[PDB]
RNA sequence: UUGUUAGGACCUAAACUCAAUAACGAAAGUAAUUCUAGUCAUUUAUAAUACACGACAGCUAAGACCCAAACUGGGAUUAGAUACCCCACUAUGCUUAGCCAUAAACCUAAAUAAUUAAUUAACAAAACUAUUUGCCAGAGAACUACUAGCCAUAGCUUAAAACUCAAAGGAC
């Protein structure tokens, strides 16, 4: 009847959503800007961010790495994709 | 506007009713045969890529026309200006994709 | 006409429903090792469904078993027992080092 | 055969000690980290007081009073006070979350204290009194 | 007040690493919430602010979420081209 | 007040025709499923029963009007009871007009 | 548009459910061929034509048949 | 969607309470 | 009806348990009740310090008294208990067993579309 | 049926209600054997009782 | 002749019945680097990776063995009103079949 | 004054996490815990000159008072600063009685029952039929003047004309 989350349903839908079925050609392993690149990289530098945390204050690196309990500054994906800077 | 020729859904996959198929396949080649018989030009047409050898082979052994690359606009509408002054535009176009 | 026909019917191969670890079981206030098993161990917070994994209808029963031991003398609030502490981990949530 | 992060229980019986003392006993260093001032007070486990010192005592003022390297000095200061009186092993305690709350902490450990756990008390309010309104800027 | 002192919030520092025992200290307050609500009760926001932002919040994580889902889901695609040359 | 409330020893509308049938029956059982230890709405399904008795020709049937009316009858007397003690709870006394309001209405109907 | 469900269908969910899918890999480049569990519907429809109406006779009695012929059915709950 | 006629409803209730007041 | 008493007594000698138990169930009756069970939990330390007349509490004994009552007499019970010196903190909840546990066939879930655009 | 087998369950569960006569005796039976309302559960859902 | 309703009804694919967790046969029709695109009698191909073990002997050709898990990957999106659809199938390698 | 107190008092005020939930209620509104009372059947839509309600602010009398805070005072800034920032402290926000009856009281969606195709002004929230009531008829003057009713008295509801203009307004 009320709900509050279509106050900003259609606001969020353009600031953090594109539509249709395309990927960037950056995304793949190997121009003009386009606002869904900007979504397609704001995601992956957050979760990225998420789960690179995941890694180096959990044991799964390795022992040593998760003795140094490395806290990080920020996660900043290359826009061409070839690489990221951690 | 599928739905008329889908003879069901198995377990979320729909099944092409192949009587249908087998009618409007008749009439197709059949239309596809007067029109090769009267010497008219027919043209392949896909940009499915794993096909697009296969496609373009066909045409060669027909002896007509394949097209899978880029469409460019305006082809058909404008063919004038990207072919020449009298080219002669296809009579038929088969769209395996 | 034909005996090959499809039957209808409901699907025979449906999968199951998926339910909570609590599905089916009595969450009583008084129970305090297993209201245990969803708060914070360092803050005593309530997990929410995301971390827990919950229904919303259990969510709310954890909640208010919660609220009702700790508001009667029965669990901390500040913190989770250190008694509790052994018991088996069902929350997706990781604070070691 | 681990270490554990979690605190020895209060009331049970462990095997850890520092400089043969339990966990209950070790004096405890209280930092209040606002953003103004960083105050450090160390007291033993009978809550009497050892050393003092903030910010401001060491002669910061003004903004230069709330920097981190503020609260190092600060947190310097009140190691060599409690150092004096008879203290190697501290429980920290550190309300507030200001700029200077782990400089001090930073600080007790260039003094010569040895931090064997850390606490946060910063306080909470469960619903409490209205904070004041936000500053339009 | 009424509960006992340094069972909560409180970490044990391992071989005199005290970095490191802060570092995951603060791991656990911003996990649990701790460190955004003192943040937010600094000054007072007012129940229309504190709905409004709520609804945007949610709404921006039903959109991210999603936005992940169709990338990882399109990235399955993401391999060298098989049909190099056509 | 009305003629008829129900004792404290009735037992409720459950097992109000059972009870009579089982041979012998512990004190303590008559006084766990009587009145007394229930709450006052299992009380109002008594009331309700004995007025369709007395009007009702066919007391089997709840969906007639008058049977209707009584129910609703039940409900105001028992909103005018609540309202008496809570004198500023507005939720009921907006109860308590409708009701009166819906009565009228049906009465009107029944005539 | 109508789910395309046969009368095999309920005797092969219980097939799967008890011993799930058979050991041997199914091949669906042969034209004809006869996987594990279509052998057990097979059987099960044998019976159930000499006039066994229990369910539960049926799906035992069609066990004990394949066993006979050698084929290695596993009752895997797991 | 502006709010302009909302600012012309709002100086003429301000100017009417001022000649009130007056 | 079917109430549960949540007694939290002060940590004491059986003797003095025991009478504190008696007098408390006693009351009940006093009050119009039919008590059908006594359960005991054991000594243990609260959860925080309770502070009951004028003493200050970190042990007590945990009991559980199931019973029978009118509903006018759960607030005297209350009223009675709280005034009793051995009571910590006694707690009147309506029995969990008369609310019988839900049947449940799964989590059928929500759409996202649903949830966003929804009616 | 049900409602005279709930009947006739209640009245052989008030043959063991606590009455004066019992009090004491009941309450001394009550002190000895502690209840415990705690158990646990696992991922998979299965209750453990330690 | 056999109708068309005959010839679903006793097709091997109408005999898997739901393909999640089944096991079948595959082909080895096309390899890209250390991708193999396997052919198991369905519509949609699966692509898999190379195994580390007996690399050389998974050539185009080899038949191999896989459990299905999707015949089709498609999921609707937020906002949208058609299912997306990557044209592939979802399958694990399992190994080499035995010849025998 | 400050920091600590596993010291005492207080029960004023407000209810973290749960809540990534979307329940209850006619709306307003309502989420610390417990108990008591309590929502329910009119076929359905359709009501005012009647009745009962109605956030916040405000008024009346007696209390409360942790914190917040119009106003006010003090300090800064500025050409000025009757402001934004800093500090202090009131009315007030709380309780109990009564009044007041106003909100962008806005899902800017009257209610109800159908339909999804024989249907893109734009944007928003897909289109559209039937039934009943309410409401609208260029903009400003005008949440104004006068009238009547009202515990309202610098108030609310009801609500024009002269006169001016050739536009005003909505979406892209
Ligand atoms: S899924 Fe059944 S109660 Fe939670
Ligand atoms: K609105
Ligand atoms: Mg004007
Ligand atoms: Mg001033
Ligand atoms: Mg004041
Ligand atoms: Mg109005
Ligand atoms: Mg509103
Ligand atoms: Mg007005
Ligand atoms: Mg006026
Ligand atoms: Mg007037």
């Amino acid at each position: 009847s009320k709900n509050l989350l279509k106050k900003f349903a259609s606001k969020t839908r353009k600031k953090f959503w594109y539509e249709g079925p395309s990927l960037g050609s950056h995304l793949t392993p190997r121009k003009k800007t386009r606002k869904e690149d900007s979504i397609r990289l704001r995601v992956l530098n957050g979760l990225l961010y998420k789960s690179l945390t995941e890694l180096l204050c959990t044991p799964q690196v390795s022992q040593e790495v998760y003795d140094l309990n490395v806290e990080l500054s920020k996660v900043s994906v290359t826009s061409d994709f070839s690489a990221c800077r951690v | 506007f599928m739905e008329p020729y889908i003879f069901g859904n198995r377990l979320g996959q729909d099944i092409i009713d192949l009587d249908q198929t087998a009618l409007n396949l008749q009439l197709a080649l059949n239309f596809t045969a007067h029109v090769a018989y009267r010497k008219g030009i027919i043209l392949f047409v896909s940009r499915n890529r794993q096909f697009s050898h296969l496609i373009e082979t066909t045409a060669q052994a027909c002896g007509e026309y394949a097209h899978t690359r880029y469409f460019k606009g305006g082809l058909l509408t404008n063919a004038q200006l990207l072919f020449g002054p009298s080219v002669r535009l296809p009579d038929l176009i088969i769209f395996l994709h | 006409s034909n005996e090959d026909l499809p039957v209808p019917m409901e699907n025979p191969y449906k999968e199951p429903l998926k339910k909570c670890v609590l599905c089916e079981k009595r969450v009583d206030y008084k129970n305090v090792q297993l209201l245990s098993q969803f708060i914070s161990p360092f803050t005593g917070c309530i997990y929410g469904r995301h971390i827990t994994g919950l229904c919303g209808k259990k969510q709310r029963e954890i909640t208010k078993a919660i609220k009702r031991a700790q508001k009667m003398g029965f669990m901390p609030v500040t913190y989770k027992d250190p008694a509790y502490l052994k018991d088996p981990r069902v929350c997706n949530i990781r604070y070691r080092e | 055969s681990r270490f554990s992060l979690y605190p020895p229980v209060p009331g049970q019986e462990s095997s850890l000690q520092w400089a043969g003392m339990k966990f209950e006993d070790v004096p405890i260093a209280h930092i209040k980290a606002t953003y103004n001032n960083t105050q450090i007070q160390v007291v033993s486990a009978t809550n009497a007081s050892l050393a003092r010192a903030s910010c401001g005592t060491e002669g910061f003022r003004n903004a230069k009073k709330g920097t981190g390297i503020a609260a190092q000095t600060a947190g310097i200061a009140a190691a060599a006070k409690a150092t004096g009186k008879g203290v190697t092993h501290i429980r920290v305690v550190v309300k507030g979350m200001g700029p200077g709350r782990w400089s001090a902490i930073k600080g007790l450990t260039m003094g010569g204290l040895e931090v064997i756990s850390i606490t946060d008390n910063t306080p909470v309010p469960h619903x409490g009194c209205r904070p004041r309104k936000a500053r339009r800027l | 007040a009424k509960h006992l002192k340094f069972i909560a919030r409180t970490v044990m520092v391992q071989e005199g690493n005290v970095e490191g025992a802060y570092r995951t200290l603060n791991r656990i307050l911003t996990t649990d919430g701790l460190t955004e609500v003192i943040s937010r009760r600094r000054y007072y926001e007012k129940p229309c602010r504190r709905r409004q932002r709520e609804s945007y919040e949610t709404c921006r994580r039903i959109y991210n979420m999603e936005m992940a889902r169709k990338i990882n889901f399109l990235m399955r695609k993401n391999r060298a081209d098989p049909w190099l040359g056509c | 007040k009305q003629d008829d409330e129900p004792p404290s020893s009735a037992f409720i509308k459950e097992y109000k025709d059972i009870i009579p049938n089982i041979e012998k029956v512990d004190d303590v059982v008559k006084r766990i499923l009587s009145l007394e230890m229930a709450s006052r709405k299992e009380k109002l399904k008594i009331k309700q029963e004995q007025l369709m008795n007395k009007i009702v020709e066919n007391p089997e049937d709840s969906r007639t009007l008058e049977a209707q009316i009584i129910a609703l009858t039940v409900r105001i007397r028992n909103y005018e009871e609540h309202m008496q003690k809570h004198r500023k709870d507005k939720a009921h006394k907006r109860h308590l007009l409708m009701s009166i309001d819906r009565r009228k209405k049906l009465l009107k109907i029944l005539r | 548009i109508q789910d395309i469900f046969y009368q095999e269908d309920q005797i092969r969910a219980k097939f799967f459910a008890t011993y799930g899918s058979g050991q041997k890999a199914f091949d669906l480049f042969n034209p004809n061929f006869k996987s594990t569990c279509q052998r057990f519907v097979e059987k099960y429809t044998e019976l159930q034509n000499l006039g066994e109406t229990d369910e539960e006779k049926l799906f035992v009695e069609t066990g004990k048949a394949l066993l006979a012929e050698g084929i290695i059915l596993r009752r895997v709950r797991e | 969607k502006n709010v302009l006629k909302i600012r012309r409803r709002k100086m003429n209730h301000h100017k009417y309470r001022k000649l009130v007041k007056r | 009806p079917r109430y549960e008493l949540a007694l939290i007594l002060k940590a004491m000698r059986r003797p003095e348990t025991a009478a504190a138990l008696k007098r408390t169930i006693e009351s009940l009756m006093d009050r119009g009740a039919i008590v059908r069970n006594l359960e005991s939990l054991g000594e243990r330390a609260l959860p925080y310090r309770i502070s009951s007349h004028s003493q200050q509490h970190s042990r007590g004994g945990y009991f559980l008294v199931d019973f029978y009552a009118p509903t006018s007499a759960v607030e005297n019970i209350l009223e009675h208990l709280a005034r009793d010196i051995d009571v910590v903190r006694p707690n009147i909840v309506k029995h969990p067993l008369t609310q019988e546990v839900k049947e449940c066939d799964g989590i059928v879930p929500v759409p996202l579309e649903e949830k966003l655009y929804s009616t | 049926q049900l409602k005279e087998q709930e009947v006739l369950k209640l009245q052989e569960e008030a043959k063991n209600f606590i009455t004066r006569e019992n009090l004491e005796a009941r309450i001394e039976e009550a002190l000895d054997s502690p209840k415990s309302y705690n158990w646990a559960v696992t991922k998979e859902g299965q209750v453990v009782r330690n | 002749v056999e109708s068309f309703a005959s010839m679903l009804r006793h097709s091997p694919l109408t005999q898997l019945g739901p393909a999640k967790d089944k096991l079948v046969i595959g082909r080895i029709f096309h390899i890209v680097e250390d991708d193999l695109y396997i052919d198991f009698g369905g519509k949609f191909h699966c692509v898999c990776k190379r195994p580390d073990v007996d690399g050389e002997k998974y050539q185009r050709g080899t038949r191999v063995r896989l459990r299905l898990l999707d015949l089709e990957l498609t999921s609707r999106f937020l906002g949208g009103t058609t299912d997306t659809t990557i044209l592939e199938a979802d399958a694990v390698l399992l190994g080499l079949q035995e010849i025998r």
